[PDB]
């Protein structure tokens, strides 16, 4: 009846929720005994209300003006508190009066933004409240210091008994269980595989600590934690049941599954969606879950299941965005959606993708989405985040002290961030910092030479190359050259790229380099350092004329490896009969090897397979020697290249065409004997597969 | 007996320059991937050469049953880059008889897996790990395959 | 479990821990870890590995006793009987041997529930028989529930729940209570959805339940809370049957859904990389899990099988499996791709898979699968059992709708399965009698509310895709047309459709397969009809080719052509060879009227649409030379396609819709490709669309004709 | 992190009178236009002289809980169901409400699957599916009214 009778109930069943900084909107259905629905857009719909509408009156009063003053001063303060709390969580109006809504999301946790230095300042500070200790423990846990976090959690849980607030006790116990689980899995994985992956045995935790934690929680179960809480905590805080077990992520994941199926069906059918689409719901739910789990200092964010959920949500959103840009015109689109408002990727989305993905998932995204067309906004914060990452890497790996525990939790984020930096614009000084961090101080164990060069080119793709980066690369290359002085310092790579590609990258943009340091190094080279002369032989274009003249003496003359290395730099332009003789010698040795293998039933596949370039030379009239025809039957590529009319086209693997340079593909479409057959395999592959490169080859050159 | 159809495989690791048999054997998941790629890193050349090709090339691996060893593990507790050998059995479809064994060997292998499962519910062991096949500048490498069934 | 040291003690322990589980027909394999307190882990294949054991391997001891015939004889007769019971249970469940010695295993899948096979008549006969035991009562309750007689199902369940405690059975009480709750939920949702939208749907307010029953069901269980049913009831059940805990809450369809979501993510990731998987792939696990779930929820007589959640699960699992099969059909290998697993199951769709697709799918999702995957290339097996299933569906429909008996409750449940079966029967080679029965059931007795005159033609044509048209089907479609003609006396009938085709397309379909089809009964109907009753004039003129020569002359004296619909239909039947200037004058008059109402609309500013744009066909007339008049050009600017065809010279290609080319004939696409004025823009737009989309028809059209 | 959302409005009405059934909103509102054709006709008769084989089917979807209280009760105790959509569009340059969009169908048929028996208590949401139905006379289905005269 009276307005005071309305507002007192709301305070009575809302006010205890002030201990938490946030509650998700869809969780408010629990605190009202399932009476209403509170949608992810902030609107209100009634479900089981049969009596007076205690919900609608509050929004009626909020909209009204004079009714606000008709209450008492204490009730006016209560209304002010309720209004402030509701505005902080985004509940705007009700469905009947609902107009246009612009939900506000804002993560303020220092953990999300990765400002570790500020965390370091905060930690060395004397706490004045239990909440401060809880925050400090979480900051330590995110910082990798997994040992002291347990002690601070024990202290906060011991000192929280004599206080009328069970929320801190409950949350601290959940966090303690989580850190214990993480410690156990970490030590197990260490003692199992780190002796092989890292090269040594690493034991960050003393045996006493593991024994104590095992003794303390050998007999603890998580499902019955809430039932052991007092009845008041049973009653007021029913909004926190869903966090006790792992059923919460189950309930979110099933909803994501249903939404994903709906979105995929929508995409396949080619329909339109009015009102609220099925992807805005996913985005809002994802952001709500993120800020719930972050602002309230919940440790569940550093586990695999949360990563899977956020990964799937982002992948679905990006796929829908890519499909949106390439939809057909039909006869309805322009009137309803003109001047397409493309899905802009802001700083929050970039941080999410960088933190929660691995390299394989990003590559999978790149193979099925033209991610370079997507706009990238708010670039200053992207630059700040990237520079902070680079500085943290440099600081961590420059000193003698490396935190292995924090190394496992951080190296993936830095890896993914420096990979994804390809599609965004960078400042010059920031580019210098990032390139220095990627080249010098990034560990070699996890990142190889070829991977480093590929990453450097990826970062080069969007920004030009000024002189500072050239000097940085020159310094690292000189360091690598001088390190290659021990008799056993062989180099390895996963893509077979090595330092030759570094030289090529330098030469591609700037053309008249001198590199005085390398000239000084080579001028003092006397003799008897075979691998040292071989190393900078492939570095010849970056050397001086006098250095070149010095190097031409005691040169690795004509060996097949040396022949290919020298012809890859341009030292040899046209073949000589000696080169043909060496090619024939290699072919004859390979034929004897093939006879031996056939006797033994052995087949070999090599990344150093020179067997294929010989047919390439023969087909383009590089070599006029006519004794190649006797080596038919060794490898399929040789037969295809040299005898187009004799090769059986059934063996023609269609993955070969990807590696051909464009002028071959122009020349491959000139001879009659290779036009009737390659066309058919091209059509079959383009029809039965979604590879766009095959379509490009079929379209531009053959047709 | 209605419709399931299953098979099996085997995995053997090795420490280079030594006779140390310290690893798993079964490879339940045992996914095996090949990928050849190229880009515009040669987008420009002085022309009239002969070629370089390149093709990058890289092959991945992943196996999981654990229980590596306890003797060689003990002696390692107190960087040859390792080598692997595969052993798989194939049957003739016409007769469905065990007649062929496949030998697959990779001379170099780089173990690099995400050292954080951090799954909320404790699993039944099976720490799945992946491998990358390293290649040098000398020759060969990658794969050597031997075929049985000389019947 | 720390005192297990003796072999006979091992057998006693296993018997004590397994013996309560002989009441159920079958139990899920992967949930056996709950019984043994997480001690071991039963893989879905059937092997076992150690998980949380620190003592004697009692399961290992039983396994090694199993393969040792001598040691089996070293036990007492009572112990021999216990071991035999254990062996029978373990064989029925599906477990075979240990993991460390597991070689090649062939797990068996079999479903015996009569509800799954759709044998309704035998089920009715079983229902009418006299009961024997309480388990028989449980079976009859399930059968009555599946038959749409939800009224007596509640009564039977109440009787068994009242008599349950006398026999000291534990499983029946729990299962009966759960089934009671689900059947109540379903009754409530049925009446609510009835009063909500069935009034508009069926056209009447159907009330198949008396009000007192609703009052009682509301009274008895107002405050039923289902999560407490396991926890609140005695402890011996709480310690023995801990496997059956999940049936109470809703997590029993959450855990499986989340696991399927994870496996789907893994399979999709592996598809886009080209990885080769050894051992148990990530798709076999889905099939095994789905079959175990089906066996559990169908053998043990549960009512959770008619719900939307379970249908979603089956839909997703089957779709993922078919996607994997289609991908595995086409891919590239260098040398060793075929070396690994040098064979393929090929996803041979068996009888159980066909029943699964029929029961738990709608038309839209089958259409999605048709768009994505190529089902025609997938092989089919046991064409005899599927024929039996389809004929059973047809006979049930004929029996139900032939007499005045109609059960609306059964109608809500049976019609989706009937539709899905008759749609998906396109890919399976059918017999003669079965084809005749199916065609009769589709054409005559299938309700017109769920299937208008439009989609029936689609379904019949798709059943003629993989089969021929023997004499019986032609005769029965002739019978359908004759029934339509006898029906074509109503003064208001309009033959509405959601596809655009009517009874004339059935006759055209017949004439395509067999031409010399001078009709007999239709000829008499036409002859007996005079000029006064002219409602049938349209239906007869639409169906001109199916008539006699005397009927031809009679219709020549009959009928008239004055408006443009008559002209268009006569063109549709091929009667009209050319145009005298009179039809041209009529076309010009229609075009002129279009201009005046167009200027009116422009004055008010509506736009329009009107859908069947006859002026696009007029532009087609103009381009393709059949009409060469010059007055046609006065109407440029009506539609985008009109300008695209009539005057390509002064037509901007921005206004070109790529989806027009879907509706282009072979000869028309050939003619448009033969031109030079607009060709290059056409190739450029088609290339732009093919490059960035996934429509195979676009690529085929671009390739075959323009190249 | 700010997302802008819009609304719509749906109005059923039975023919031969003005009985008004309506939904306040259309959340899902999956409007799906599709085109599909297959090989047809025997091809005999020399020239076909006709290329107008067309198969245009229109599907709709609505969300609401408002079934009207005046005649639902009277019928509680096949004359078409024509619908009229109404929505608004704004000029991107000015972002001001200046155009009213009216979409009209003169003949529809409700085709809802009566198998929505779900397991838990949902948020009502009785999704209703509609199919564009056409006679054999002329025109029908798609008619659009465009405002923003200025």
């Amino acid at each position: 009846t009276k307005d005071d009778e309305v507002i007192d109930y709301i305070y009575g069943k809302i006010s205890p929720l002030f201990a938490l900084q946030y509650i998700r909107k869809i969780d408010l259905k629990h605190v009202f005994e399932y009476d209403y629905h509170f949608e992810v857009n902030g609107t209100v719909v009634r479900h089981k209300n049969k009596g007076f509408g205690y919900m609608e009156r509050f929004f009626e009063l909020k909209e009204s003006c004079d009714e606000r003053s008709k209450l008492s001063k204490k009730q006016y303060e209560r209304f002010n508190a309720l209004f402030n709390f509701f505005e902080k969580n985004g509940v705007i109006c009700m469905a009947k009066d609902a107009g246009t809504l612009n939900t506000s999301i804002e993560i303020n946790s220092l953990a999300y933004h990765g400002k570790y230095d500020v965390m370091k300042k905060f930690i060395e500070e004397q706490s004045v409240s239990i909440e401060d200790d809880y925050k400090k423990a979480f900051f330590l846990a995110c910082l990798g210091r997994w040992e002291e976090s347990y002690d601070l959690y024990s202290n906060i849980i011991l000192n929280s008994i004599d206080e009328s607030n069970g929320c801190v006790y409950y949350l601290s116990q959940i966090n303690r269980y989580r850190i214990y689980q993480s410690i156990t899995q970490a030590v197990t994985q260490f003692n199992g595989l780190g002796l092989l992956t890292f090269g040594r045995h690493y034991k960050p935790f003393t045996d006493e600590f593991l024994a104590r934690i095992e003794r303390e929680m050998t007999n603890f179960n998580i499902d019955d934690l809430f039932n052991g809480m007092p009845f008041e905590f049973q009653k007021k805080y029913k909004i926190l049941e869903f966090l006790s077990d792992n059923q919460f992520l189950y309930d979110d994941t099933v909803k994501l599954f249903e939404l994903t199926n709906k979105v995929r069906s929508e995409m396949s059918e080619g329909s339109y969606s009015f009102g609220m689409s099925s992807d805005i719901v996913v985005l809002l739910r994802l952001y709500d879950n993120l800020r719930f789990l972050y602002e309230n200092c919940l440790w569940s964010v550093s586990f695999h299941e949360f990563h899977q959920y956020i990964r799937n949500s982002m992948s679905l959103l990006i796929e829908k965005a890519e499909y949106e840009r390439t939809r057909d015109i039909d006869e309805l689109g322009f009137s309803f959606f003109g001047k397409k408002s493309g899905f802009f990727m802001e700083y929050y989305d970039f941080v999410n993708i960088s933190r929660h993905f691995k390299i394989d998932d990003i590559k999978n995204l790149e193979r099925s989405c033209s991610i370079d067309k997507i706009r990238f906004g708010e670039q200053e914060k992207i630059e700040e985040y990237l520079v902070g990452i680079a500085e943290e890497i440099t600081k961590q790996f420059s000193a003698n002290g490396m935190n292995v525990v924090f190394y496992t939790q951080f190296i993936s984020e830095a890896k993914a961030a420096l990979y994804f930096a390809k599609y965004v614009k960078l400042s010059e000084e920031g580019l210098g910092k990032i390139v220095k961090a990627l080249l010098f101080y990034f560990p070699e164990r996890d990142l190889d030479i070829g991977k480093r060069y590929v990453w450097l080119e990826r970062l080069t793709k969007c920004n030009e190359l000024p002189k500072s980066i050239i000097s940085i690369i020159d310094d690292f290359l000189v360091l690598q050259a001088e390190k290659h002085i021990d008799q056993n310092y062989s180099e390895v790579s996963s893509n077979g790229l090595y330092s030759r590609d570094y030289g090529a990258l330098i030469k591609h943009f700037e053309k008249n380099f001198i590199s005085k340091r390398l000239s000084e190094i080579t001028l003092c080279l006397t003799q008897d350092k075979q691998k040292q002369i071989d190393f900078l032989f492939k570095l010849l274009p970056l050397l001086s004329t006098n250095a070149k003249s010095h190097l031409l003496s005691f040169k690795s003359v004509e060996n097949i490896n040396d022949l290919m290395n020298g012809i890859r730099i341009g030292l040899i332009d046209e073949f000589t009969p000696e080169h043909e003789e060496l090619i024939i010698e290699y072919l004859e040795t390979r034929k004897v090897n093939y006879i031996v293998e056939k006797e033994k039933g052995i087949q070999t596949f090599s990344s150093n397979d020179y067997m294929s370039t010989f047919g390439i030379w023969y087909f383009l009239e590089e070599i006029n020697n006519s004794k190649m025809e006797e080596f038919i039957g060794m490898d399929d590529q040789y037969d295809f290249f040299v005898d187009p009319e004799n090769f059986d086209y059934k063996k023609f693997i269609p993955s070969w065409l990807k590696n051909y340079n464009d002028k071959l593909l122009g020349k491959i479409a000139g001879n009659k004997h290779m036009k009737h057959h390659v066309i058919e395999v091209l059509k079959e592959r383009v029809k039965n597969s979604n590879d766009k490169r095959y379509l490009e080859i079929l379209m531009n050159y053959f047709i | 007996m209605k419709t399931v159809i299953q098979d099996t495989a085997d995995v053997y690791f090795k420490r280079k320059s030594d006779g140390k048999l310290v690893f798993t054997a079964e490879a339940q998941t045992a996914s095996f991937s090949q990928a050849i790629s190229e880009e515009k890193l040669r987008g420009g050349i002085g022309n009239k050469p002969l070629y370089i090709l390149k093709s990058e090339k890289e092959i991945n691996l992943t196996v999981k049953n654990a229980f590596f060893d306890l003797e060689w593990l003990a002696m390692t507790q107190g960087s040859e880059r390792y080598e692997v050998e595969y052993r798989t059995i194939a049957y003739n479809p016409d007769t469905e008889e065990v007649y062929s064994d496949i030998y697959i060997q990779f001379p170099n292998v780089s173990p690099s897996g995400e050292f954080e499962m951090s799954l909320e519910n404790g699993n039944a062991l099976a720490p799945e790990i992946k491998f990358e096949a390293l290649a040098d500048t000398d020759t060969d490498e990658m794969a050597v395959v031997i075929e049985a069934s000389r019947d």
